[PDB]
RNA sequence: GCAAGGCUAAAACUCAAAGGAAUUGACGGGGGCCCGCACAAGCGGCGGAGCAUGUGGAUUAAUUCGAUGCAACGCGAAGAACCUUACCUGGGUUUGACAUGCACAGGACGCGUCUAGAGAUAGGCGUUCCCUUGUGGCCUGUGUGCAGGUGGUGCAUGGCUGUCGUCAGCUCGUGUCGUGAGAUGUUGGGUUAAGUCCCGCAACGAGCGCAACCCUUGUCUCAUGUUGCCAGCACGUAAUGGUGGGGACUCGUGAGAGACUGCCGGGGUCAACUCGGAGGAAGGUGGGGAUGACGUCAAGUCAUCAUGCCCCUUAUGUCCAGGGCUUCACACAUGCUACAAUGGCCGGUACAAAGGGCUGCGAUGCCGCGAGGUUAAGCGAAUCCUUAAAAGCCGGUCUCAGUUCGGAUCGGGGUCUGCAACUCGACCCCGUGAAGUCGGAGUCGCUAGUAAUCGCAGAUCAGCAACGCUGCGGUGAAUACGUUCC
RNA sequence: AGAAGCACCGGCCAACUACGUGCCAGCAGCCGCGGUAAUACGUAGGGUGCGAGCGUUGUCCGGAAUUACUGGGCGUAAAGA
């Protein structure tokens, strides 16, 4: 089951995006 | 069963008509034999001891 | 009933059979009455004068 | 079943008619185990016939089962997402059966008093072609027609 | 369980009824009694190891056998509780009774008394993976033991939750009708509960 | 870096794991082979109506408790008016209905009568046989350890049982391989209903299983002859083997024989086996049953019985009268009757099997429309009764109708049992004559003497809600090309 | 004759039965215990280890070859740009 270890990785990987497209502008990009 | 209800299964009451028939052996109240004075599980385990005469299995 | 309890559908049978046999000796002597009563029958035979 | 067919059941010739096909339409009459009423029915059918026919009634019976036997039937089939049927053609042991369990099946709801006249109507009508299953003949038939083109899945 | 009677089904056919008579009308109140001697010679008399008991009853006189492990402390000494259990059977039957305690020729080979030495070293508490093993090297140091199962259920040392094991060896075809199969089982008595003991052993095809 | 983002890169905090390989199973909307009324082809049903019964729910004073997918629900319960009964109201009781240990005291008891719903309370008769001479028998009275418990826990248990499933698998010892879990044996090619068998192989063997041995049915031989049978004789009363009589037959029931791939043809390593034939009553397991491997479900049962712990003793013990366990706007489950002409009714007329009978079967005759009533012969039964089996055949009427269908429903009158029939029994007669015109989604059973349909019998049982359960026989089918699908 | 107490007793770890409690009180380092029979909570008895000491905490080293010089690893366990 060596695949759930990088399943782990892309959830995290993919909420990180999804944060940063969250916040691509003045909600971070003053920041 | 009961001790109390298996004495009064054994005594004489009144108005015959009240009088039933128990187990012999351990005085149960449902599905107790005539011929056998016997309920069925009590029956049972008997006749496969062979402890009662004339009985066996069968198969036609 | 097999179960002590809720199973109607297992069932066990037991029988009884009783063997039914006659001779019917014809002539009678007097010196054999004494003869048939004093007979050690087996323990589960029964025995009828007619 | 899963071990071949199952062999078949030998029919004795009827001692009224030299013929089998009475011996097996009658038990196909049968229901609940009168032989002896639905053996008197078929007798009675065939000789209440001859007066009206002329011609032998067995003659007449078979010239009825000619017309009504099937060919081809509408067998069904799933395969993918929807389902439909399939043409097959029907061997002639079944068919006659198929048949004359038609003729049955709708003798029991035709429109006279009692099924002694019922059945003998339905075999004079369905040896000149103008009855109900005679109709049903070439409504099935023409239902399998229309899907022959799925003939291509026989199994 | 799922295991019926292996006595019960070769009643008639290998094995022999235990009570042999003949009855119409009073076989009920025969029954009655009966089950009555068997409470009375299997209470208090324990220590005795009983195997077996045989009835007979032919027109008013009634011949009770037993086959007993040790037929020492019934007798006593020279008629001392043999006549005592004939009294207070006496009081019970009203009725003369031929009363023979006669033996059994081997209590090791012999099951229904395989089961309570089991049983009454279960209650001394000791241990019945020592138990089981001594009944099967005593079980096969007879000439004519082709096979025995041996089967304990119960807590079996105090656990909380019950288990059944059992051990065997040689053949023992219990679904076999031409296979001499003698049965026994007893409960065992102890500090936690009831545990049971039963026994089949094996003893040829037929002589 | 234009941007997307990339590179470098922590800590706080949190968990006792996260992981890698391999093993055994389990599972897959993975693959292959196969089997099962699994589908398919049919036959008949349920879900619709009424009723019977059980259950959920509800209500009550109680509606005892248990059973709750299959595998609870016509189940425990093979018989709840009393009883059964474990429930409630009340009248009592309390070493008790019952068993034993220890102390003081001597008839227990039985008939019959009064009151009391009865339990019981009381008059009074009968009164300790037995050296109650300390000793023997029993008993109450007073107590004292108890007895008792259908009170809890089946998730502490034994015993019994269901279920996967009568599915053919489950394993073991020796040896070998692997660090090990484990593996092999038990895989591979055939074959079988079957881990059934043959050939190969680090496997060699064995056990529980399958099979057979057991029972019933299917043929034949020997002996057998009553209560059974009547072929050749006689008798035949009323022709009812009724009689003498006979071992022919049946039948009864004892011992047996026969079925074992036994023989021949073909295929296959000449194997396991396989297709087809001869003989044979029965052919490949003749049919059915009994049979439930290791185990699974902490499956059911503490209420058959036994039982480890927990709980009451003027009460959960215990006796008795009543009522309740049978209620009722609903819901589910299993059944019986129907909704007709393959039928309704009238009349005549055949052909069984298996069981039951002394607390009994009730032959005949008579009375009553009938349930039933009476006299009474014979029979513990191959004797006599049950007993006329019913569906079936013949003839006549009815003519498609809510009817000459259906028989719930009601009134009235009754029989039998039982002390007792209202709660709450069964059966009979007259009149009354509901729902029901074939039942949606959905769902069940069945492969042959089967479904279906028709009666008969039994256990329990005084009587019975017997349409429930287990059995017996009459008539008696239609389909199965086949494994795509469930 | 004036002079002993402390801790612990499921495994590590040496040392066990009973009664009271019944997922509550509570114990515990770890994994776990207690939901009616607790060798694991409170008490008693016994016992063990100590002893003018016995336990709890905190700190550090060891075990930790779990930063490996002695003395480790990077195909799939973390690790080849
Ligand atoms: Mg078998
Ligand atoms: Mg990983
Ligand atoms: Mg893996
Ligand atoms: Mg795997
Ligand atoms: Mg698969
Ligand atoms: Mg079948
Ligand atoms: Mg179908
Ligand atoms: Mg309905
Ligand atoms: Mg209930
Ligand atoms: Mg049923
Ligand atoms: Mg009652
Ligand atoms: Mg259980
Ligand atoms: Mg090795
Ligand atoms: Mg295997
Ligand atoms: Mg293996
Ligand atoms: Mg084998
Ligand atoms: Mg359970
Ligand atoms: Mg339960
Ligand atoms: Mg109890
Ligand atoms: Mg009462
Ligand atoms: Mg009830
Ligand atoms: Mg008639
Ligand atoms: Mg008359
Ligand atoms: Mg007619
Ligand atoms: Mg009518
Ligand atoms: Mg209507
Ligand atoms: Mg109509
Ligand atoms: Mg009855
Ligand atoms: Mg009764
Ligand atoms: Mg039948
Ligand atoms: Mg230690
Ligand atoms: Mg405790
Ligand atoms: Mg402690
Ligand atoms: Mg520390
Ligand atoms: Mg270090
Ligand atoms: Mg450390
Ligand atoms: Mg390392
Ligand atoms: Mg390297
Ligand atoms: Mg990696
Ligand atoms: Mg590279
Ligand atoms: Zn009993």
């Amino acid at each position: 089951g060596s695949v759930i270890k990088k399943r782990r990785k892309r959830m995290s990987k993919k909420k990180h995006r999804k944060l940063l497209r969250r916040t691509r502008v003045q909600r971070r990009k003053l920041g | 069963a009961k001790k109390a209800l298996v004495n009064k299964a054994a005594g004489k009451p009144r108005f015959a008509v009240r009088a039933y028939t128990r187990c012999s052996k351990c005085g149960r109240p449902r599905a107790v034999y005539r011929k056998f004075g016997l309920c069925r599980i009590c029956l049972r385990e008997m006749a496969h001891a062979g402890e009662l005469p004339g009985v066996q299995k069968s198969s036609w | 009933i097999r179960s002590p309890h809720k199973y109607k559908d297992s069932r066990e049978h037991f029988e009884m059979r009783t063997h039914k046999r006659l001779i019917d000796i014809i002539d009678p002597t007097p010196k054999t009455v004494d003869a048939l009563m004093r007979i050690d029958l087996p323990a589960s035979v029964d025995v009828n004068i007619q | 079943p899963r071990k071949g067919p199952a062999p078949k059941r030998p029919l004795v010739n009827d001692p009224v008619y030299g013929s089998q096909l009475v011996t097996q339409l009658v038990n196909k009459v049968l229901l609940k185990g009168k032989k002896s009423l639905a053996e008197r029915i078929v007798y009675g059918a065939l000789e209440q016939a001859r007066d009206k026919t002329g011609t032998d009634p067995v003659i007449t019976l078979k010239r009825a089962l000619d017309n009504v036997k099937p060919a081809l039937e509408v067998r069904s089939r799933r395969v993918g997402g929807a389902t439909y049927q399939v043409p097959v053609e029907v061997r002639p042991d079944r068919s006659t059966t198929l048949a004359l369990r038609w003729l049955v099946g709708y003798s029991r709801q035709r429109r006279e008093k009692t099924m002694i006249e019922r059945l003998a109507n339905e075999i004079l009508d369905a040896s000149n072609g103008l009855g109900a299953s005679v109709k049903r003949r070439e409504d099935t038939h023409k239902m399998a027609e229309a899907n022959r083109a799925f003939a291509h899945y026989r199994w | 369980g799922q295991k019926i009677n292996p006595h019960g089904f070769r009643l008639g056919i290998t094995t022999d009824w235990k009570s042999r008579w003949y009855a119409d009308k009073q076989y009920a109140e025969y029954v009655k009694e009966d089950v009555a001697i068997r409470r009375l010679l299997s209470s208090g008399l324990e220590r005795a190891g009983i195997a077996d008991v045989e009835i007979e009853r032919t027109r008013d006189r009634v011949r009770v056998d037993i086959h007993t492990a040790r037929p020492g402390i019934v007798i006593g000494r020279r008629g001392t509780e043999a006549d005592r259990i004939r009294a207070d059977l006496e009081k019970l039957t009203g009725k003369q009774v031929q009363l023979n305690i006669l033996e059994v020729k081997n209590p090791e080979s012999q099951a229904q008394l395989v089961a309570q030495g089991v049983a009454e070293q279960l209650s001394n508490r000791v241990a019945f993976r020592r138990a089981m093993r001594k009944a099967i090297q005593s079980a096969m140091r007879q000439p004519n033991v082709k096979g025995i199962r041996v089967q304990c259920s119960g807590r079996l040392g105090g656990a909380e939750m019950s288990r059944s094991e059992f051990y065997r060896e040689g053949r023992v075809p219990l679904h076999t009708l031409r296979a001499d199969i003698d049965y026994g089982l007893y409960e065992a008595k102890t500090t936690f509960g009831r545990i049971g003991v039963k026994v089949w052993i094996y003893k040829g095809d037929i002589v």
